[PDB]
């Protein structure tokens, strides 16, 4: 069989000749499906059962079927994720010979109607919303640290000035940090067919913050390309539910501050004044912890900050090194 | 003398722990407990605001910095210890 064995190890070679190749972009997956049913790859590799938004960022425009690709880790290999058309157009087909697929019944009637299932189980209509397959997001992942209470008020941030010390200590060198005066928890990508983009032009979508909310999205994004988390300012997320669910997914870090009475007094050292909000400091943070991690998976329970910075310093440390 | 004063010891050593227990069981230990965690934190995450007093982004930073560094550097640890031992003597 010359067809077979001309081509098999075209992949493996290119793989491994510009081995410095510099990634771009990145991957957010959902589905982790294996490959031994479902190979049809040149990289004779095994499959793509990574997980759920795994953690891989691409460039290499590979033709319009697979894309042979990286994975990073604690290992610099080389991996291979297939094209965003070859999961849409799959991922009916895993189902494409599900029999039943379009309403007749095993449930001993054959014969009722018969005929091939209905095109509508297949991509022609698919249209819950029509949500695409993986998101790109960063060459790093955004960062998000939310705690004690709502960002810039008294201690709020104060909590985070003093994290950002040693954390520009171990950056500067790793540093990006930027001040987002925009609400990403109010802004969203997924527009119908046009963002606003003009200033006068009398629409109804003219005098709107998502013109001025979108633009840092350059700002992230493939601005991360020399490798970034890029941490913010932003008095955007004091709740890991907005932020995380378009193509953002950031990195969210909580400072815990453990029982609701340590808090007390660390809001009311300062006496008169801070008691402005006096309930959602106190409430919007156990309104906070409420929820699981997973997003905000990061904990930092934890004293005074030789300790505590030692966390947000363990996690990027494996973090920064596993990423080429 | 000895014998008698035995018993005794045994026989209120035993009835302050049948007390101890009951105390338990309804709970006083939690109160001493969960406020000794309190004052932790309060020693705690209080200073982690005081840490952040002087991040100045009226120049107290180029001393102040190595004021809270020296005290807990093990220097001004050892020659307090020094000075009293001095002093007693």
């Amino acid at each position: 069989e010359s067809a077979r064995r001309e081509v098999e190890s075209q992949a493996q070679q290119q793989l491994e000749r510009a081995k410095h190749k510099p990634v771009a972009f990145a991957v957010r997956t959902n589905v982790s499906y294996c490959g031994v049913l479902d190979e049809e790859c040149p990289v004779q590799g095994s499959g793509v059962n990574f997980e759920a938004k795994d953690f891989l960022h691409i460039k290499e425009k590979y033709s319009n079927d697979w894309w042979i690709g990286r994975l990073v880790k604690e290992g610099g290999d080389i991996a291979f994720i297939p094209s965003p058309q070859r999961l849409e157009s799959i991922r009916l087909k895993q189902e494409q010979k599900a029999r039943r697929s379009g309403n007749p019944s095993s449930l001993s009637d054959i014969g009722n109607r018969r005929s091939p299932p209905p095109s509508l189980a297949k991509q022609k209509q698919k249209q819950a919303e029509h949500v695409p397959p993986y998101d790109v997001v960063p060459s790093m992942r955004p960062v998000v640290l939310v705690g004690p209470s709502l960002k810039g008020y008294e201690v709020t941030d104060m909590m985070q000035k003093a994290l950002f010390d040693f954390l520009k200590h171990r950056f500067d060198g790793r540093i990006s940090i930027t001040r987002v005066t925009a609400d990403l928890s109010l802004a969203k990508r997924s527009v119908l067919n046009n963002p606003g983009k003009r200033t006068i032009i009398e629409r109804s979508s003219a005098r709107s913050s998502i013109a001025e909310v979108q633009s840092e999205i350059e700002r992230i994004f493939e601005l991360a390309k020399s490798l970034q988390l890029v941490v913010l300012d932003a008095d955007t997320i004091n709740h890991p539910a907005q932020l995380a669910k378009t193509s953002l997914a950031p990195i969210i870090v909580f400072v815990k501050v453990s029982s609701p009475k340590v808090l007390q007094r660390l809001i009311r050292s300062r006496g008169k004044s801070q008691m402005k909000h006096l309930t959602v400091q106190m409430m919007a943070y156990d309104k906070l912890v409420q929820c699981p991690p997973e997003s905000f998976d990061v904990i930092l329970d934890e004293n005074q900050l030789e300790d505590a910075c030692e966390h947000l310093a363990e996690y990027l440390e494996v973090y920064w090194r596993a990423t080429h | 003398s000895f014998f008698v004063l035995n018993l005794v010891l045994g026989v209120l050593s035993g009835e302050f722990s049948k007390e101890r227990e009951k105390a338990k069981a309804r709970g006083d230990f939690q109160k001493l407990r969960e406020k000794q965690q309190l004052e932790e934190d309060l020693k705690g995450y209080l200073d982690w605001i005081t840490q952040a007093e002087d991040i100045d982004p009226r120049w107290n930073r180029f001393c102040r910095r190595k004021c809270r560094a020296a005290v807990k550097s093990n220097v001004f640890y050892w020659l307090v210890i020094f000075l009293v031992f001095l002093n007693t003597l």
